[PDB]
């Protein structure tokens, strides 16, 4: 028999066969290799102006990643070389032009259309099946996953977005209009369509249509697609006598429309209202032929199998109508679909060869009309290579990867790549977003569906709103990609099923849905699943096709489509496993893979539609006769950063949630390449460790060779009440000698712009002369180049590139880069670059020591967070009586209320490790028992209970109860109060406000909003409020007339107030009042608003 | 006194909205559960203890409950 | 104003004007990536 | 990124001693005698060579000048 | 029970006509749903879904005041 260990072993040759990013990497490859010919194709060719001329699109194909120097050669790219000369790691798009004239093709023209951005470590990007030497060379971490696109020298990724799934119907309850709706979302070719059929109270069925102003009749519309005997409706729409009587009804009240050209002529006079008649029907038909159910068919000979799906549609509304089918939840993962990079990336590129082809013609046509027949028909070759601008695509595909807003109203759909370290880059490149607005309660779509099992993490999740919306990949996730759907429906086809328009679904026969739509009937569907089953597990078909039957309707589900969320299971068969011993030895010795499992029929991939028909058995002993399927690894079904909580079924859950959280904040080696990377911030923890007590996964996953945190000596108890409130002490002498002793880069840049018209910038040391010219200290070191010696000392304000600007908006404006106001430290590099455009760039990092210190903020792995409260001498620590003293004092009243027993289990299990000289395993739920580790210490010495005999510092006396210490994994959060101080005495102010700034760059003042108007108020500070709102900022006197109440206009030239619409001068009274009323005032005289002042005297 | 007797005997009944986990495959929360089972583990109730450790089913029945509490103040 | 610059990938000691180059290269590998070396002066560093 | 020099806790010299730790384990030693071997007997000091990964070989190879 | 109105007869008058008579409420005050009864200290008293404040004051058994 086998045990949890064996199938670790067969688990975790998963990770090491596929990796962590496979659903970027398969998906675009899969792009790559199909869908910009799918697109082409569907396009078909450019259609000009010209006569009896035409081009006809043949083959694309992608190079290799290339930058077109501004000198004229093109070169080999490296991610490096974008990553540090902003440029775009992207490649060129070849397509082929045919030349059709006179109905006649020659010999194609191959042209470049522009360049598209490489996704790294894919099958076409230049690092792919490297060895780690070869990358090591190049300049890149062998532990980077890619997955990440380069845009102008930023890394961007694309998080998966989380939608319905497509050309399914849905059943919902409106009780407000008392109408029961079914909706189908039909895609084609990107577009979508929101079709519904509803029954309102009266009992009559109405089809809602896009562009279609109002809801038309069922058979109305049904009767528009041909089929017109009513007979025919009364058969597609099923064979149930209420069912019929029910359609009968709606029949006998829609009687007026008996021809397809009279519901035609009807569609027209809706949808073309008040104009000619030629028109109304050409509007109507082509609304039927393109916004009725799409994804069947816009050609015109479409109807019917359209009006067949709109019966099945209209059966499902009625059969709920009836009770005998309940609401479908749209939670239920079976009704999502995850929209992978591909398909953005495949719309995207739709949306955009769009506008190329469009360009095209049009260039075409003038270029043709301009000149003579001769000139073009010449040299048709040169014609068309000249009549090209691939810059519309490639600035297109550019900036929607950069700014993140996806042509069709999404936004946020690519976000920049988090570098903090190695956990919070590695769940970035795994999460998924819903596209739910934020704002609203959202109470159903926020909660933990049952189907997330294995396919969501159940506590990796954002706090704030995001709470619930955005959610990461469980660690045993699938992520599918999809198949030829004619080559599946030729083989059901051949499997036996008779096509749907032969016969109809008399309820003695089942239905069946290929891709949520009728294909077909059969009489026994369970031994039509049994047969897929079969042949999916010998090896004759996919492994992506997926069968789930519904005995209740009977009815037959076949899945192969795009986005699926699957993950593995052991088969089980007579109740007994088919993975036996043999087999993970095996896989132990390598004669054997995962992929070879899978293909065995060992391990099948289930995803939340063919689970419905499953009972898993949790545990290897629990497997009985029922069971059909066994669990792999339950501890497993956490997402990457929740694994690292070791012992995570002691906690809260909350408390797991927030050290899931605070996992991607600490600080540590994130990756091997921080010395020459250019990034914006980054962080280095000096003195790495590997968690005492850690779970086996982590060492899969690789995080243990890249660690973010340290080992402390914990003790518990309260310490001079320094610690209260969540509040931490920490030892002076160990900080001394290199705890949590860390580093802060930040990388400048500055840029010798080259202005048009000849103007440049330059890098010089700016002379007393120009205008601006800061202090004369301010460059001190700077080399005589305009750039600053490596190894230097900076503390704020001081010019790290000397550059100015013309005078152009006989001077030079001053326009140095310096370092930001509060900041310091020293200068680590000098970068000096070529960029994209031929001019010259720097980059300059300055590199900050950070010693633990008062407010900076540390967290363990299991939630508990807290900042430094006092720092104590080493002499005034308490010390235990075998003679250890503690690296860090915690407060007793924080573990109740908190309830997390996990780090008490963890403290006991780290002092356990560090005695017996080996590691302790933490695994989720298959770890070291807690009552071996108290055994263990108690068998070394050590009291079970873990508690020790100290001395108190001061007094040099024994207290009096025994204090419990053991040794717990701390991390240091990147919240630390270097970075958060912020101060302002004067400072500058806005232009239009001229109140304070915002932010701490800019020496910005903080927020006084309107709740600390009404708490000032509360008190009954009137003068308080006074000096706080109005006397520090846009104190302001203005003249103004005693009868109009317009301001009056002072004049300078004659030293006289006057009235202008008024004509006064006899009284002009001076009256203080705020800026912000003053421009309120002008604002409301903007309009037609006329304010007049009566003025008092106090 | 509940933390006491929730680190100490058993965390209890989880719940949503005032109503036993009821949410997922078609008559069961999990696929681990035989369809139409209304027993009180196959429900929410955990009957371990913060110390004794929770099995994979009622750690998930857990993050579902507290779910709950982290959107209710999100909302709130 | 002539300086060395270390090339980014073959670190070797280049040295030339950058005011008045209007083409910037590693004149070995071509590389058009260059550091600026430390200087030869005494640094102070405390050591705490 | 290199062995400490010092430990954190009580400040014993053990920076000599994690390779010959390393070697010793990796021979087949069990780990516990040939921490007692090396003179560390408190478990703050055993801590910081038993969870110690050594990283500096890793980061060596990029350069900076 | 057995209704079988005259419009009953034919098949597009009778679910909804079928169903208004069988929703019609009889021996209750209008708008009141059920009614739990329970004593405190030694009073009964009565609690209804639903309300009708206007009309339950002059049903016969009923305190005014509280
Ligand atoms: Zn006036
Ligand atoms: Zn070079
Ligand atoms: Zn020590």
């Amino acid at each position: 028999d086998v045990t949890p260990d064996d199938l670790w072993i067969v688990m975790e040759s998963y990770w090491q066969e596929k990796g962590l990013v496979r659903q970027h990497l398969d998906s675009y490859n899969a792009f790559i290799e199909r869908g910009l010919q799918e697109v082409v194709n569907e396009f078909g060719g450019i259609k000009p102006d010209i006569p009896d001329f035409e081009v006809k699109f043949g083959k694309i194909r992608v190079g290799e990643p290339e930058f077109q120097e501004p000198h004229g050669q093109r070169k080999p790219l490296y991610p490096m070389d974008a990553r540090i000369r902003n440029l775009t790691y992207a490649a060129p798009l070849y397509l082929e032009m045919i030349p059709v004239i006179k109905g006649v093709e020659q010999d194609p023209v191959e042209v470049r259309i522009g360049e598209l951005p490489i996704m790294l470590k894919s099958k076409v990007c230049r690092l792919y099946g490297l060895s780690d030497e070869e990358l090591i060379k190049l300049g890149e971490d062998p532990k980077d996953p890619g997955g990440y696109f380069i845009i102008n020298g930023s890394e961007r990724v694309i998080v998966s977005i989380e939608d319905i799934a497509p050309n399914r119907t849905l059943v919902e309850k409106d009780e407000r209009q008392e109408k029961y709706i079914a909706k189908v979302f039909s895609y084609r070719h990107g577009y979508r369509a929101l079709v519904a059929v509803e029954r309102r109270k009266d009992g009559i069925l109405y089809v809602d249509i896009p562009n279609v102003p109002k809801p038309v009749k069922f058979v109305y519309v049904m009767r528009a697609l041909g089929l017109e005997r009513d007979k025919d409706i009364v058969e597609a729409v099923g064979n149930d006598p209420e069912v019929q009587q029910i359609m009968f009804d709606n029949l006998e009240d829609a009687s007026d429309i008996t021809t397809q050209q009279e519901a035609l002529e009807f569609i027209g006079k809706l949808v073309a209202p008040g104009q000619a008649r030629e028109y109304r029907l050409k509007r109507a038909e082509y609304v039927i032929d393109n916004n009725l159910l799409p994804h069947m068919g816009v050609s015109p000979e479409d109807r019917i199998k359209k009006a067949y799906y709109l019966g099945m549609m209209a059966l499902k509304v009625i059969e709920l109508s009836l009770g005998r089918r309940p609401e479908d939840d749209k939670d239920h993962y079976a009704n999502k679909r995850l929209r992978l990079a591909g398909d953005l990336l495949k719309d995207l590129f739709r949306v955009a060869f769009s506008q190329l082809v469009k360009d095209i013609q049009y260039q075409m046509t003038k270029t043709y009309q301009r000149k003579g027949d001769k000139y073009t028909f010449g040299n048709i070759h040169r014609f068309i290579r000249n009549s090209i601008r691939p810059d519309v695509l490639t600035e297109r595909i550019e900036h929607a990867l950069a700014t993140g807003a996806w042509p069709g109203g999404r936004t946020g759909v690519s976000q920049l790549l988090d570098r903090t370290n190695y956990m919070s880059t590695l769940s970035h490149l795994r999460r998924v977003t819903s596209p739910l607005d934020r704002e609203q309660p959202h109470f159903e779509a926020r909660d933990l569906h049952g189907t997330h099992w294995g396919r969501i993490c159940p506590t990796e999740t954002p706090e704030g709103p995001n709470c619930g919306l955005v959610k990461n990949l469980a660690l045993m996730a699938q992520i599918t990609t999809a198949v030829p759907e004619e080559e599946i429906r030729e083989y059901l086809m051949s499997l036996g099923i008779v096509p749907i328009e032969v016969r109809r679904p008399d309820p003695t026969l089942w239905r069946v849905y290929l891709n949520g739509v009728l294909i077909g009937t059969i009489e026994d569907g369970k031994a039509l699943v049994q047969r897929i089953r079969q042949d999916r597990r010998s090896g004759k078909i996919s492994d992506v096709i997926n069968v789930a039957y519904y005995e209740d309707v009977k009815e037959v589900y076949v899945n192969s489509d795009d986005g699926r969320v699957r993950r593995p299971l052991i088969i089980v068969e007579n109740g007994v496993p088919k993975l036996t011993k043999e087999h993970v030895q095996a896989v132990k010795e390598g004669r054997l893979k995962w992929s070879d499992l899978i293909k065995m029929g060992i391990i099948e991939y289930l995803d939340a539609e063919e689970e419905e028909n499953a009972y898993v058995a949790m545990w290897p002993w629990e497997v009985t006769e029922e069971h059909t399927h066994l669990e792999l690894m339950p501890a497993a079904i956490l997402g990457l950063p929740a694994s690292l909580v070791p012992y995570p079924e002691h906690n809260a859950a909350p408390r797991n949630t927030y050290g899931a959280g605070m996992a991607k904040q600490s600080l540590g080696l994130g990756w091997a390449n921080f010395r020459i990377r250019v990034d914006t911030r980054g962080h280095l923890l000096h003195y790495p460790q590997i968690p005492l007590v850690n779970s086996r996964i982590m060492k899969a996953v690789g995080y243990e060779d890249r660690p973010a945190g340290q080992n402390f000596v914990v003790a518990v108890l309260a310490y001079q009440g320094y610690n209260m409130e969540d509040a931490i002490i920490i030892n002076k002498a160990s900080i001394e000698r290199g705890l949590a002793r860390s580093t802060f880069f930040r990388t400048y840049e500055a840029e010798e712009k080259k202005y048009l018209g000849g103007q440049t910038d330059k890098f010089e040391i700016p002379d007393p002369t120009v205008r601006g010219y800061r202090g004369e200290k301010y460059y001190r070191n700077l080399d005589e180049d305009g750039l600053i010696f490596p190894e230097s000392k900076v503390e704020g304000k001081d010019v790290l590139v000397g550059r100015t600007s013309p005078p152009r908006f006989q001077e030079r404006r001053e326009t140095s880069v310096a370092v930001r106001p509060s900041e310091k430290g020293v200068v680590d590099k000098v970068i000096i670059t070529e960029t994209g455009d031929g001019t010259k760039l720097v980059k300059v990092t300055v590199r900050d020591l950070r010693i633990p210190e008062l407010g900076d903020k540390f967290a363990s792995r299991h939630g508990q967070k807290g900042v430094i409260g006092l720092i104590v001498p080493q002499e005034d620590m308490p010390w235990t009586e075998s003679g250890i003293v503690p690296d860090l004092i915690v407060n007793p009243h924080g573990i109740p209320s908190r309830m997390t027993v996990g780090q008490l289990i963890e403290a006991i299990g780290g002092k356990v490790a560090s005695l017996k000289g080996r590691r302790v395993d933490g695994t989720a739920f298959i770890g070291e028992p807690e009552e071996k580790l108290r055994k263990e210490l108690e068998e070394l010495g050590f009291k079970h209970t873990g508690r020790e005999i100290m001395y108190d510092g001061i007094t040099g006396k024994r207290l009096e109860a025994d204090i419990f210490i053991g040794v717990i994994y701390y991390q240091r959060l990147h919240h630390m109060v270097a970075d958060k101080i912020h101060a302002r005495s004067r400072g500058p102010v806005q232009v239009l406000t001229k109140q304070p700034t915002e932010g701490r760059a800019r020496e910005g003042g903080l927020r006084f909003g309107e709740m600390e108007r009404d708490v000032l108020v509360g008190h009954g500070a009137a003068m308080l409020l006074i000096e706080r709102l109005l006397e520090e900022s846009d104190k302001t006197e203005v003249w103004v007339c005693e009868n109009c109440g317009h301001i009056a206009l002072e004049d300078k030239r004659r030293r006289r107030v006057y009235c202008p619409v008024c004509g006064e001068e006899e009284r002009i009274s001076k009256v203080e009042m705020s800026y912000a009323f003053k421009l309120l005032l002008d604002e409301l005289k903007a309009m037609v608003i006329r304010p007049k002042l009566n003025l008092s005297e106090r | 006194i509940l933390n006491i007797t929730q680190m100490a005997a058993l965390l209890g009944q989880q719940s949503i909205r005032g109503k036993r986990l009821y949410r997922g495959f078609r008559g069961r929360v999990l696929s681990h559960f035989k369809p139409g089972d209304l027993g009180a583990r196959a429900k929410g109730f955990v009957v371990n203890s913060y110390k004794s450790g929770l099995t994979p089913q009622e750690y998930f029945f857990h993050a579902m409950g507290g779910r709950e509490g982290l959107v209710d103040t999100a909302v709130r | 104003v002539e300086a060395v610059y270390r090339c980014f990938k073959c670190g070797r000691e280049v040295k030339l004007d950058l005011s008045i180059t209007r083409d910037l290269r590693c004149p070995y590998c071509g590389s058009k990536i260059l550091y600026k070396p430390r200087p030869k002066v005494p640094r102070r560093v405390k050591a705490i | 990124m290199i062995v400490p020099v010092r430990c954190f806790t009580c400040g014993k010299v053990i920076g000599d001693k994690y390779y010959e730790f390393k070697r010793r384990v990796e021979a087949g030693e069990d780990p516990e005698k040939v921490l007692d071997d090396l003179g560390l007997e408190r478990y703050c000091c055993r801590r910081m060579l038993l969870s110690h990964v050594e990283l500096i070989d890793d980061i060596m190879h990029y350069r900076v000048y | 029970l057995i209704v079988r109105p005259k419009k009953a007869d034919k098949i597009s008058d009778l679910r909804r006509f079928a169903e208004k008579i069988k929703k019609h409420r009889l021996k209750g005050l209008s708008g009141v749903g059920k009614t739990i009864v329970r004593k405190e200290g030694d009073e009964y008293v009565i609690y209804t879904e639903g309300s009708n404040f206007k009309q339950v004051l002059k049903v016969p058994g009923v305190d005014p005041t509280r």
